[PDB]
């Protein structure tokens, strides 16, 4: 099992936003990032470290290496808030991240 | 000044091309090549077997 | 008759009552190297008699459940003699090689073989995300046997060994474009196999490359009536051909 | 190139027999319909023109593409050259063993705009840069740097609104051939990389921006495109059938032959 | 400068140019060649090699070895139908991922015969007689032996050589047919009938088996190459 | 192509149920199919997988007792029978589909099992 650690914040309106999370050993690059939306739905935006999928905004960008990794968006909107997680690949069984909420600053 | 003319791909009329690169790994595309060797893969046997008469003897 | 085939080479001789023809690679015979083709700087040296006898593996029991073994085949041969005494001493070589495989019964069995030799077979391992390690690739003159179930993902480094699909993920029914041969219990008994030296480099080192495999793999399953014998071997032949080597380096 | 044709045949009956053949010495049958009925002899013009290896493969293909944004800092893309990252060349490129051919390459070049913030944004002719670097050369690592002299790695410049560029590479591999498969280590104590990731080592590719960021960001988007020529292939390889699962291995999931009917006798 | 006039259909990039192009190494020297063994030349030396094809499709042999075999017991009647599949090289599941069916899903259009070899996996004490009979379209698939003999077929009998193949010519309106399912260019249906029963002596298990072949003849030919439908990609590997 | 998970269903603690994946859109045995689990209060959790072209199982050893992953190639769905019903199932399911290597592209909806008396 990897341990994998990560927990809630908040911001305003079109700032640089960033969200980190390590694991318990070197994962070697193998590294996903998901989305829940509030509603309850669940999309895939950066399949690699830096790699985005197809149809998502080019606003979020990935970045970090060996043990420690972040994602970053540089302009927060209306449609951003929900929670995000982090999710290992490299060693059976699949572990996930915990939760981090997104919300407005005042 | 070179210009060989060869025919087309037709059905049941000629062409000239130049080469212009003085290499010759940067010429046209072959695509003209037809030839069928098939029994290095159909009849890969020592002994050849006439299909008249039976295979094993 | 057609049936009765003589092999001879150095000091050992095999012979069999009957068998079909024999098959030969992909129609070229195995040959030693042109001087217009060379790369090694220094004078080859040819045992040639000391290396172009037989040998013989361990053999295999056949039984009713059986999923298919396998072999790496200039890895197999590695104690075998003077051969595994000179593929330890060496850099380079290139081999040529003679499989012949035996396997007899009465006329009351029922069943049907598929001896097939792959070049460049490559292996899946069991986790996605690695590759195995060296000992479960292959034995000592020994075969590595197959599963007629999947293997589990919770293991680290294990051969994916899913008979159906042949560890490289193709379909095994369209397996016999390689030279392949079949035994059927019915009218054949042993099956001949002459492969040429086939790589992309004309020498190479033995140690870090397995240029040939071969597998055999039970189409229709054994079966008999009750009264027959129940224990039926399976013993496979292999000599090499016009082998020779370059760069003599100690023994490792 | 013209296939050959059948000849018509009379009622025989002698024991003669081409139908009864044996399947266990590997040999396929050379037998023509004219042997088991009765046929008229009839004039073919079929050809296999469009079935040599040459049509088979001289047709361009992506093999990647990636992204860059000019207002950043280290915004420029780099790429590993692998021809196994996309499903549909690499299944086509598995069916032979060992190839040896020459190798044309084309670029296609798009962009699209930011959204920026600045009053009333209107951009020049913007250009690009793609360095080849061979394995071992030296690595930019900003927008300017000195690896971007292009004093001995071969270049393009290129603008947008013109034609796209094209080049021709011979074929460059240390054996004979590039081969598809490579069972074997690299270290002589057998541990380590195993697979056909240990030969693969012929250099990275690097792109880059030319102009500035002048008020407003402008993300572009490059694409590959692989097309060889004077092809020559060796032994050839059945398909490959379940799916594809890595780049630098060949591990695969478990998957069965082929979809199923209801029964052996339905149709 | 020449006065010449810019065509129409320049600055364009076609998938299947021809052209030549400036070379970025000048003056490289290739490694030279070498006589590599089996350098196939076109096509159609892959599309003679026979293969195995998964007749069994029950839904629970695919995943086993037990796909490709075709169960042949003794019966107590006779008249009996082993199988039957139609005959769609491009469009049939059966006959899809054997390689003579894996070749054909790269093209839309083909012709040519297809041999069908079988041999017969059973002891040597057993005998049996049987009627491998092709029909082609206009009606259904036949229903009794007596409706199969009216086609084209032939009367295969064991013996010593335990192979026989056989041959359906090529029956067609067009020149040409598609690999791509379609009511106007169906092929007619093979089947496989009982013609006697299966001689067995005591002491022997009475459950035998028949394995099958296909490729194809010296007449074929295939065209207009496609991309495949079956291999299908999202992200990239990595 | 999308995933289709059934309702919401409550059973008494210690019973079974059984929920249903419909996958349409694509090719049923082609790709294998997973189950997640989602506490409310906490992060997610992998279960196991089946793959339909063999019927092969493989469950996490959490939930190596419980759970039984069925799948019929028939109807292009998948069966996730849970047994012994406890208050810690009262959570969230989800069934995806694995990527070429590693990752879930398509999601279901998701659907709320609740024990209770």
């Amino acid at each position: 099992d990897i341990q994998m650690t990560q927990s809630s914040l908040s911001a305003s309106l079109g700032d640089r936003v960033t969200i980190s999370c390590r694991a318990s050993q070197d994962i070697s690059n193998y590294l996903n990032w998901y989305q829940q939306k509030p509603d309850g739905s669940v999309k895939l935006l950066i399949y690699y470290t830096s790699t985005l999928h197809s149809g998502v905004p080019s606003r979020f960008s990935g970045s970090g290496s060996g043990t420690d990794y972040s994602l970053t968006i540089n302009s927060l909107e209306q449609e951003d808030i929900a929670t995000y997680f982090c999710q290992q690949g490299n060693t059976f069984p699949f572990t996930f991240g915990g939760g981090t909420k997104l919300e407005i600053r005042r | 000044m070179g210009a060989q003319v060869s025919t087309q791909k037709t059905g049941a009329i000629h062409y000239t091309n130049i080469n212009y690169y003085k290499d010759a790994a940067s010429n046209s595309a072959n695509r003209q090549d037809f030839t069928q060797d098939p029994g290095k893969f159909t009849e890969p046997v020592k002994d050849i077997m006439v299909k008249t008469m039976p295979a094993l003897n | 008759s057609d049936r009765v085939r003589s092999i001879t080479l150095g000091n050992s001789t095999i012979t069999t009552q009957e068998c079909a023809n024999v098959v030969v690679g992909y129609g070229v015979w195995p040959e030693y190297l042109k001087d217009n083709e060379a790369t090694a700087e220094d004078q080859p040296t040819q045992p040639d008699v000391a290396t172009c006898r037989f040998y013989t593996l361990e053999s295999v029991q056949w039984m009713k459940n059986s999923a298919g073994w396998w072999w790496k085949l200039p890895d197999a041969l590695s104690q075998m003699g003077l051969f595994g005494q000179n593929m330890q001493y060496h850099y380079l070589g290139r081999t040529g090689y003679t499989i012949h495989v035996q396997c007899n019964a009465s006329k009351f069995h029922q069943g049907c073989l598929l001896v097939v030799c792959v070049p460049e077979a490559e292996m899946g391992c069991s986790n996605l995300n690695n590759t195995p390690e060296f000992s479960e690739l292959s034995g000592g003159d020994s075969a590595r046997m197959f599963t007629d179930t999947q293997v589990g993902e919770s293991n680290a480094k294990k051969v994916q060994t899913a008979v159906w699909n042949a560890g490289m993920g193709v379909g095994v029914g369209n397996l016999t474009i390689f030279p392949h041969q079949w035994i059927n219990l019915r009218t054949n008994n042993s099956a001949t196999l002459v492969m040429p030296y086939i790589n992309s480099v004309p020498m190479d080192n033995m140690f870090r490359h397995n240029n040939l495999t071969l597998m055999i793999i039970p189409f229709v399953p054994l079966n008999y009536s009750e009264g027959s014998s129940p224990y039926v071997p399976i013993t496979v032949t292999i000599a090499p051909m016009c082998a020779e080597y370059n760069g003599l380096r100690l023994a490792s | 190139a013209r296939v050959a044709d059948t000849i018509s045949s009379r009622p025989t009956n002698s024991e003669s027999i081409p139908a009864l053949t044996a399947a266990e010495t590997g040999h396929t049958s050379q037998v023509v319909p004219s042997d088991t009925m009765q046929t008229r002899h009839v004039k073919n013009y079929h050809s296999r023109s469009e079935s040599s290896i040459e049509n088979f493969l001289c047709r361009s293909a992506c093999v990647y593409y990636a992204t860059y944004t000019n207002n950043s800092k280290k915004g420029f893309a780099e790429w590993v050259i692998n021809t196994r990252q996309v499903a549909q060349l690499r299944r086509k490129l598995e069916l032979f063993t060992y190839l040896r051919f020459d190798l044309e390459l084309t670029f296609v070049i798009t962009s699209a705009q930011q959204p920026s913030t600045a009053s009333s944004v209107d951009a020049p002719v913007q250009t690009h840069q793609i360095m080849y670097v061979p394995p071992g050369g030296p690595v930019p690592t900003k927008v300017k740097d000195y690896a971007w002299q292009t004093s001995t790695n071969p270049s393009v410049f290129w603008t947008e609104g013109n034609a796209p560029p094209r080049m021709s590479i011979p074929f460059i591999s240390i054996g004979n051939a590039y081969s598809c498969f490579y069972d074997g280590w690299t270290q002589f104590s057998r541990n380590g990389v195993y697979g056909i990731n240990t030969l693969n080592n012929m250099g990275t590719l690097y792109m880059r921006h030319v102009n500035e960021a002048g008020q407003g960001p402008i993300k572009s988007t490059v694409r590959i495109y692989f097309k060889p020529k004077h092809v020559k292939a060796w032994v050839p390889r059945p398909p490959r059938l379940c799916q594809y699962e890595k780049q630098k291995n060949v591990n695969f999931s478990p998957i069965g032959v082929t979809t199923s009917r209801t029964d052996i006798i339905t149709t | 400068g020449l006065p010449v006039m810019t065509t129409p259909g320049s600055t364009q990039f076609l998938t299947s140019d021809d052209f030549q192009s400036p070379s970025a190494m000048p003056q490289f020297d290739v490694t030279p060649e070498m006589q590599i063994p089996g350098r196939v030349n076109n096509l159609m030396e892959i599309a003679e090699v026979d293969s195995v094809v998964p007749v069994n499709n029950t839904e629970d042999n695919v995943s086993s070895l037990k796909a490709y075999q075709i169960p042949v017991q003794s019966n107590s009647d006779n008249g009996k139908q082993v199988f039957g599949f139609p005959l769609q090289p491009g469009a049939n599941n059966v006959l899809n991922r054997t390689l003579l069916g894996e070749i054909l899903n790269y093209y839309t259009h083909w012709s040519g015969s297809i041999k069908l070899t079988f041999m017969f996996c059973g002891s040597a004490m057993a005998t049996g007689k049987f009627l491998l009979a092709y029909s082609p379209p206009g009606a259904g698939v036949p229903k009794n032996r007596k409706d199969a003999m009216l086609g084209t077929h032939v009367i295969w009998d064991v013996g010593l050589q335990s192979s026989c193949v056989l041959c359906v010519p090529w029956i067609s309106q067009t020149h040409y047919r598609y690999v791509v399912e379609d009511e106007y260019t169906a092929a007619g249906y093979v089947t496989c009938w009982y013609q006697t029963n299966i001689v067995v002596p005591a002491d022997v298990q009475s459950s035998c088996d028949i394995l099958c072949f296909v490729s194809a003849c010296n007449d074929f030919s295939v065209r207009m190459l496609k991309d495949t439908p079956f291999i299908r990609q999202d992200t990239f590997y990595q | 192509v999308q995933l289709q998970q059934s309702a919401a269903e409550l059973a008494r603690p210690g019973a079974s149920v059984k929920m249903s994946c419909k996958a349409s859109g694509y090719t049923f045995t082609t790709y294998t199919m997973h189950w997640v689990k989602q506490r409310p209060g906490q992060g997610l959790e992998w279960i196991g997988y089946i793959n339909p072209s063999s019927r092969y199982t493989e469950y996490n050893q959490k939930f190596k007792d419980k759970t039984t992953l069925t799948a019929d190639k028939s109807s292009s769905t998948a069966y996730m029978q849970l047994s012994s019903l406890t208050f810690e199932d009262s959570a969230v399911y989800y069934c995806a589909r694995r990527s070429e290597a590693d990752r879930f592209v398509y999601w279901g909806q998701g659907t709320l099992v609740t024990v209770s008396a």
